[PDB]
């Protein structure tokens, strides 16, 4: 069963790239700024305290 | 009166040295990581 009209491994792989591409971003930001809690997105009560 | 005005206006030095060191280190790290991040998008080209 070789189908030319659609490839499905490419999509499965594309998702994993997006998964990694966000961990890279968070690490980059935390190294550039100097703090781990840069937004309320990160720890709701820690920012308040 | 001289003593009291001194208390108002003088600058400490220990704190300033500490701040200068803190600021230098962070500037250096930022420069390195900015180079690193700019270096991120090249791998797209190989994909072609």
């Amino acid at each position: 069963a070789q189908v030319i009209n659609t490839n499905s491994l490419s999509l499965m792989t594309q998702n994993n790239l997006n998964t990694s591409q966000s961990a890279l971003n968070t690490a980059i930001q935390r190294l550039s700024s100097g703090l781990r809690i840069n937004s309320a997105k990160d720890d709701a009560a820690g920012q308040a305290i | 009166l001289s003593a009291s005005r001194s208390r108002i206006q003088d600058a400490d030095y220990a704190t300033e040295v500490s701040n200068m060191t803190r600021a230098q280190i962070l500037q250096q790290a930022g420069t390195s990581v900015l180079a690193q991040a700019n270096q991120t998008t090249q791998n797209v080209l190989s994909l072609l």
